């Protein structure tokens, strides 16, 4: 280590433990600033010798790493934590760390009354937090023109492969409403990751079906029997056929081989009799639960059986509920035998068979007990179908995170260069201490974006040149507006014009992140006295 | 734990192994050719035209190395070909590239220019890229033989065009989704031990080794239904389990027996049926494959379902319970040729299927058991332009005029594009030109010059289709000349050889776990 | 070698490389010596005197290498400095920037004549097209503007701010006395530094300057025959005998004296032969002086040469010590010659009016000799860009807008002309960015973005680089019209003069 060696135990006693803190700490910060935002390069990292990792998520690189110091131990945490929080604000909380654990002792060691220092990092924070829940002036899917459709349109200009973003911004709007699931607090808000999404290849490769109800993919071209009647009613079944063994519990060590044979020549046939005993209940849908083995299959392929079978059970599950069905009633046992009683039956306006993109699907058309939705994505290959798809992710959690707090802040350290020098300058009439840490603070804010701009190659220059040239007392201002730019684009790392983008993050992960930060700068200072053991 | 890698140092290091890596390749891939001779450390020589083989067997260094196997891998994964040239091609626009460009100082453009590098070729290319008619075994042998050419071998080309010629074009999956590109398992090729030339006999579905393995077996049924247990094999895997006994000491070697001479109880139960083939994936042991031997039937053992539903689908075989059970029998004839060829007293039994779920896999014969392996190698070339020409009959003629043809389009376009980003688009025009001026410089005189030569006849002349002759250096048409390189080869080549410079750069840090 | 024989030190890679890599040395800071410079550079010239400037040649005259490389190519930049004022700045860069391209070529593998003969004929091609791109011509001596225009380009390729009171001050100096048309002279015209006043308050006297203290009376006639001398004081006391003044009592009453009655008849004999003014290197004595001031001829107390030199030069003066009566062989030249205070400093003035012949000559006021030697730097080398002796100088892009059309003329033409001479012809195009880059540079952006930019301008002649920030960000300053441009002339010679040593420099293994 550095100066004084005459002690082991991680005891350098003082600034050359605490710089060897502040080293490991400026050590361990630095893949974070080039994997920093989406322009952060990812990171191949070796886990034993040919043993590899490409990550670009400093959280996810620190997972693998290892910590040496208690500097490289504090930040794994509150960076892993502020990652614990949501995974928004992982390289965020890291970097700050490094800067203000120098700057936070420095202060607190001249005491006099040695409590109140750091919170010149934590009152900051407040000082923050409050315009931090002030920024609406950048990162709108609160409200847009079109609402949810902008806002997601410029989301999914915010990720855009295409001129997608016209059904799609109508998509991810049809996305967070196609989930109805119940959600505390009293969210309207419902999960936008468990929405039926179905990827379609041909046709236009930018374009959206939604569908009415949830939209039941369905297995067709291996199954050649018909499961096709328009109907009104679906037989949700968790239930499986099989013409090998269908019911278990013999044992291929018997004497007699007969004794399997036996139940698999017997309840090979009872498989197609289940069915019959679903049609007779006026079932002329039955959504049953797949695992035919190939044999079996072609079995019921050649010997031929009426059902609806290997459906998404995560369609099934949301359309039993959805068209009031159950997916278990009389199912008492593996046997074919079971009668079917109408409890396992959703009802519907009409149960319609729609075969499109030569994909059949079941497609509940007024799904009674809940509302339903699916909104199907054509492309020329599902390749692009998941090109627009992942497009639509951050159409949607910024929609939700939004749809989580309506109060937010643009996404990146842009929030800062306006905090940052306001907060020097609220540090600057407090003088003595205080303008201090709260300059001494708001100094150390600056590196997440710069370094952010220049992973994108952005001139961190300008990116401090923009922002807070707008950032003035002439515009202190987030306003609701922009009467300065108080945005940046983290896959452009340069502040944009886009305040609707679904590439920024509320006030949620941002009030988290200063704290996270503002705590390393306490997080290792705890320890009382030093020592060292035999 | 932790560790921290920064800047061009490990850039360079990924510059560094690749770029060796591309140096003897590139002179031995194509017609002009050399070897690297790997020196064992016991004076151990290993001499190749495959990087990747004389890679792995020392140390692969990490920056670089690590990525170009897999990228080297996924080429040949994906086509059954191209190890030698993405590695070139990606040490290539590694080599000039981002030094030269970070010392313009950008990340960015430099990955972006893959982009645009990139599409020019699928752009200048398919313009380019001369069709050629699927239906023809010939003008799929032209551009077969020019791709089972790789290294040094038209020898086995011609043999392994007709195989692959008719094969590719019978391969279906098991969905039969479409024929054309397909997995080499709905392609195989089993290189079939033995013989000589003259029994390569073109196979164009699957051969199953284990239908009949013995002369004993069944004797050239021209169907043969395979059937599945299920009753013909009443289910026990089991073993009696007989209690121990200190008197006897057969009871040591009985109880062990037991296992086997229940499926003999069980073929003893097939005898009955007489399935003239027997499929079993619980496996039939030899002590039970005696019965059914001497009953003409053969057995097909060890084997699973969907080996033996491709080809109970494509031998055409009733899946049942019993012959005279009936599970509903599946069809009687899925084949038009059952041929069980024999090198020894081991029979290999090929059942060549026509547009079947099958496995496609072919029989070839080499002189001998050894260059089967340059065979199967030669056809799966071979049946990589057959899928890739019932793909793409499009695919560019070149020298390496390809490889020029978007290097030139490129330079052309960089006057178009601009910006700063024309610098790295110019600077990645330069890096395609070099394999094949390389491979006129293993020709000699000046091959900057006939590649200037090459850049006047490029943008006058024509790009590719009209070009530079790799051995000889001259500059004609690669149609005329008749050297094919496939478009979704060259497609796959810098797409492939693109994306691993993209991460390189990327990757200035690698930990050690 | 090899051989114990074989004198060199120059060859093969130390060719290909450190001969190439030693002019990198020196076009290294010419690149921030040209154009728009913000750039210093502190030199101690064997005085140990610290000097700053943005100039090569005063500079590398200086440095001393083993390698001829170095010792060579000035010579063309002096050639170029000794037809044109400035570019010379960038006459350097050029070379050793397109010379680092072979080095590569010779990696890349390309033959000497290779290399050299495609910028062989795109320097011809140049010169065929460098012309073409004149865009203006100068016009009126007379006019100050017309030359002020112009002279700031040069004092903006040495510094950048100075040129405006400069430039003006500098035809204010009257370069339009001589018609620029096959004649004009510095030394008539030559700048006089008085160190004192303001550094703009260096003004203009038409006819002689001399910071000398002006002795005597005025000079006896302003037309004054002007018998000049080296040291016609070496005294005429003598210094002998004891006391490196007197040795017996009886010495000094005759070492005194003597000075008296000699410098009378010395200064007499200035009379005698006619001489209305007196000029001494030798030193100045009251008598002399009282002689000087009974025969009424102007007297100099101490010269530099350059006071004799000119002087010398000038009027047709021959300065000779004389412990010897005064001969007018000197006789007059100068119509008025007077004193003067200028500066409020004792000024010897001698002016003489011809449209060839008249001394107008620059007195600088100054605050600083460091600075008011380096202000003369500029103004030197700019009124030696003056110096082309076309009244219409066929203007070019000052500051270089030129490189961007160029740079765009050749290497597009330079693949047209066909073969691997195309590469060089195409490689020619290429170092044209040194000074859009060595702007940049003291600028402080990339050529890349530069050039991009300035591809992007096209067809232009007049937006380039620069000083501040339209010279970063833009990239774009207006270097056909800020003011700014320059002669074809020493333009066509950069090109020409770099062309050769650079061939040069390369063929030579030895």
């Amino acid at each position: 280590m550095e100066g004084p060696l005459s002690v082991f135990g991680d005891r350098s006693t003082g600034e050359t433990i605490r710089s060897q803190n502040v080293m490991a700490a400026a050590s361990i910060a630095n893949i974070v600033k080039s994997s920093l935002g989406p322009v952060g390069l990812d990171k191949m990292l070796v886990d034993d010798i040919g043993d590899v990792t490409i990550t670009n998520d400093g959280a996810t690189i620190l997972k693998l790493l290892e910590v040496e110091h208690p500097a490289a131990k504090v930040l794994c945490e509150l960076a892993d934590l502020q990652d614990k929080e949501v995974g928004d604000g992982t390289t965020s909380v890291v970097i700050i760390a490094a800067e203000l654990l120098k700057n936070a002792d420095e202060l607190v060691k001249q005491k006099i009354h040695p409590t109140s220092v750091i919170s010149g990092y934590r009152l900051a924070c407040k000082e923050a937090v409050r315009y931090i829940n002030e920024n609406l002036i950048v990162n709108t899917d609160e409200l847009g023109r079109d609402c949810l459709i902008n806002a997601a349109k410029t989301s999914m200009s915010s990720k855009i492969i295409g001129i997608n973003g016209d059904f799609f911004a109508n998509m991810v709007v049809d996305a967070v409403l196609a989930i109805k699931y119940t959600d505390i607090r009293g969210q309207p808000r419902y999960p936008v990751n468990s929405v039926n999404i179905l990827k379609a290849h041909g046709r236009s490769q930018m374009e959206s079906m939604l569908i009415s109800g949830y939209a039941l993919n369905c297995v067709v071209g291996s199954q050649g029997m018909p499961k096709r009647i328009v109907n009104a009613k679906i037989a949700c079944l968790d239930f499986s056929l099989q013409k090998t063994k269908m019911k278990l519990g013999v044992q291929v060590v018997i004497t007699d081989p007969e004794k399997l044979d036996q139940i698999r020549q017997r309840e090979s046939d009872i498989t197609k009799e289940r069915i019959q005993k679903i049609l007779a209940t006026g079932a002329n849908v039955i959504l049953t639960t797949g695992g035919i083995d190939d044999m079996c299959l072609k079995y019921f392929v050649e010997a031929g059986a009426m059902a609806v079978r290997r459906v998404l059970k995560r369609d099934l599950k949301r359309i039993a509920k959805a068209s009031g069905a159950t997916i278990l009633s009389t199912l008492a046992n593996l046997e074919g035998e079971e009668t079917f009683e109408a409890a396992m039956l959703g009802q519907a306006e009409e149960v319609v068979q729609e075969r499109i993109c030569d994909d059949e699907l079941i497609l509940i058309k007024n799904t009674k007990a809940r509302t339903s939705a699916s909104i199907i994505l054509r492309g020329a290959n599902d390749f692009m179908c998941d090109e627009m798809e992942r497009s639509l992710h951050d159409a949607l959690c910024v929609v939700k995170r939004v749809l989580e707090s309506k109060s937010v802040v643009p996404g990146g350290g842009a929030v800062e260069a306006a905090l940052s020098i306001y907060l020097e300058n609220y540090a600057t009439s407090m003088g003595s201490r205080e303008q201090l840490a709260i300059a001494e603070f708001a100094r150390s804010l600056l590196v997440i974006p710069n370094t952010l701009a220049v992973n994108a190659a952005q001139d961190s220059t300008d990116l401090v040149a923009k922002l807070r040239a707008f950032h003035n007392e002439a515009q202190v201002n987030p306003e609701r507006k922009n009467l300065k730019w108080i945005g940046l684009d983290l896959s452009n790392g340069k502040p944009r014009d886009n305040k609707q983008a679904g590439v920024f993050e509320p006030t949620i992960v941002k009030v988290k992140s200063l704290k996270f930060a503002t705590e390393a700068a306490i997080t290792i200072l705890r320890i009382d006295d030093l020592i060292k053991l035999h | 734990n932790t560790k921290r890698e920064s800047g061009r140092k490990v850039q360079s290091g990924n510059i560094n192994a690749a770029k060796t890596i591309a140096d003897i390749i590139r002179t031995c891939l194509g017609p002009k050719s050399m070897m690297k001779m790997l020196l064992d450390p016991m004076g151990g020589i290993v001499m190749t035209n495959d990087g990747n083989a004389i890679l792995r067997e020392i140390q692969v260094q990490h920056p670089a190395a690590k990525s170009m196997i897999e990228i080297s891998r996924t080429q040949d994964e994906e086509v059954g070909d191209g190890t030698t040239s993405v590695i070139i091609l990606a040490g290539e626009m590694l080599s000039v590239a981002e030094h030269f460009l970070e010392q313009q100082m950008h990340p960015t453009v430099v990955i972006s220019a893959y982009r645009k590098a990139l599409d020019d070729m699928i752009s200048t290319l398919k313009k380019i890229s001369i069709p050629v008619d699927i239906s023809d075994s010939d003008m799929m042998l032209n551009i077969i033989n020019s791709s089972i050419t790789t290294k040094a071998i038209s020898r086995w080309s011609s043999l392994a065009c007709n195989i692959a010629l008719d094969a590719v074009k019978m391969v279906q999956f098991e969905e039969n989704g479409r024929k054309e590109i397909d997995i080499k398992k709905y392609a195989r090729v089993e290189k079939i031990p033995g013989g000589i030339i003259e029994d390569s006999c073109v196979l164009r579905g699957v051969m199953i080794n284990k239908d009949v393995t013995h002369p004993r077996m069944r004797r050239y049924i021209k169907n043969p239904r395979i059937v599945l247990l299920d009753s013909s094999l009443e289910y026990k895997k089991g073993e009696s389990q007989t209690d121990i006994e200190i008197t006897r000491e057969e009871d040591f070697t009985r109880i062990l027996q037991m296992e086997e001479e229940y499926i003999q109880q069980l073929c003893e139960d097939i005898i009955q049926l007489k399935p003239d083939v027997v499929i079993t994936e619980k496996g039939i042991s030899d002590l039970a494959q005696h019965y059914l031997m001497r009953a003409n039937i053969t057995a097909i053992r060890r084997v699973r379902k969907t080996d033996n539903n491709r080809i109970a689908r494509a031998c055409g075989a009733r899946i049942v319970s019993r012959p005279e059970e009936l599970r509903e029998d599946d069809v009687g004839t899925g084949a038009g040729l059952l041929e069980i060829k024999k090198i020894g007293d081991e029979y290999f039994t090929f059942i060549t299927d026509c547009k079947d779920p099958k496995a496609c896999t072919i029989l070839l014969r080499g002189a001998s058991k050894e260059i089967l392996s340059e065979v199967e190698r030669n056809l799966q070339d071979a049946m990589q332009v057959c899928r890739n020409v019932l793909l793409d009959p499009q695919l560019v003629p070149g020298g390496g005029a390809s490889e020029m043809a978007v290097a030139h389009a490129l330079t052309e376009k960089s006057k178009a594009m601009t910006g700063v980003e024309q610098w790295p688009y110019r600077a990645v025009a330069q890096a395609l030109e070099v394999i094949p001026r390389t491979l006129i410089q293993n020709c000699g005189a000046s091959t900057i010059r006939l590649l200037t030569s090459l850049r006047a006849k490029h943008t006058q002349e024509n790009c590719e289709t009209w070009g530079v002759n790799g051995e000889t250096g001259t500059l004609v048409d690669m149609k005329e000349l008749g050297i094919w390189e496939p478009l979704a080869v060259k497609l796959q080549t810098y797409k492939t050889a693109v994306e691993t410079a993209v991460l390189l750069l990327r990757i200035d840090d690698i930990v050690s776990g | 070698m090899l051989k114990e024989g074989a004198k060199h030190f120059s060859g093969l890679e130390e060719a290909v490389y450190r001969n190439i890599q030693a002019c990198k040395e020196l076009a290294q800071t010419t690149r921030t010596a040209y154009g728009p410079n913000g750039m210093n550079k502190m030199v101690i010239n064997h005085l140990e005197k610290l000097f700053v400037t943005n100039d090569a040649a005063t500079i590398l005259r200086e440095l001393e290498v083993q390698h001829p490389a170095a010792k060579m190519i000035v010579m063309a930049s002096h050639m170029q400095e000794q037809e044109v004022g400035d570019g010379t700045n960038f006459v350097l860069v050029f070379a050793g920037a397109l010379l680092e391209l072979a080095e590569e070529l010779l990696r890349i593998g390309l033959s000497v004549s290779e290399v050299i003969e495609g910028y062989e004929i795109a320097c011809r091609k140049a010169h065929e097209i460098l012309p073409n791109l004149v865009c203006c011509s100068a016009k009126n001596l007379r006019d100050i503007d017309e030359v002020s225009s112009l002279l700031r380009t040069s004092i903006m390729s040495k510094q950048y701010g100075n040129e405006v009171f400069l430039a003006k001050l500098i035809a204010q100096a009257c370069v339009s006395i001589f018609p620029d048309s096959g004649h004009f002279n510095v030394d008539n015209i030559r700048v006089c530094k008085i160190l004192g006043s303001g550094i703009s308050s260096s003004s203009v006297l038409h006819g002689m300057v001399f910071k000398k203290e002006t002795e005597g009376d005025v000079t006896s006639v302003k037309d004054a025959k002007i018998a000049v001398y080296s040291c016609p004081f070496d005294g005429m006391i003598t210094e002998t005998k004891g006391t490196v003044l007197i040795k017996t009592a009886e010495e000094l009453m005759n070492f005194s004296k003597g000075e008296e009655n000699l410098m009378d008849a010395q200064v007499k004999a200035i009379a005698d032969t006619g001489a209305n003014v007196v000029v001494t290197g030798g030193k100045v004595a009251d008598m002399a002086l009282h002689y000087a001031n009974k025969y009424n001829i102007m007297l100099v107390r101490l010269n530099s040469k350059w006071d004799l030199r000119r002087l010398c030069k000038t009027v047709g003066a021959t300065a000779l010590p004389r412990l010897t009566p005064p001969v007018l062989e000197e006789m007059g030249h100068c119509d008025s010659v007077y004193l003067s205070e200028v500066g409020d400093t004792q000024v010897v003035v001698f002016k003489h009016e011809k449209e060839d012949g008249a001394i107008s000559t620059i007195v600088l006021r100054g605050s600083t000799d460091n600075l008011m030697d380096d202000i003369e730097r500029a103004v030197d080398d700019g009124v030696n860009t003056f110096k082309v002796l076309t009244r219409d100088k066929r203007l070019v892009p000052g500051g270089g807008a030129t490189e961007i059309e160029l740079a765009k003329q050749i290497t597009s033409y330079g693949e047209t002309c066909p073969g691997l001479e195309q590469y060089a012809i195409k490689k020619f195009a290429e170092a044209f960015e040194a000074i859009p880059r060595a702007l940049a540079e003291n600028s402080g952006v990339k050529a890349n973005e530069v050039i991009s930019k300035l591809y992007a301008v096209h067809q232009e002649g007049n937006k380039n680089v620069g000083l501040d920030i339209e010279a970063e960000v833009p990239a774009v300053k207006d270097m056909l019209e800020a003011g700014i441009l320059d002669t074809y002339l020493g333009k066509y010679w950069a090109i020409k003069l770099a062309t050769n040593a650079a061939v040069t420099v390369l063929r030579v293994d030895q």
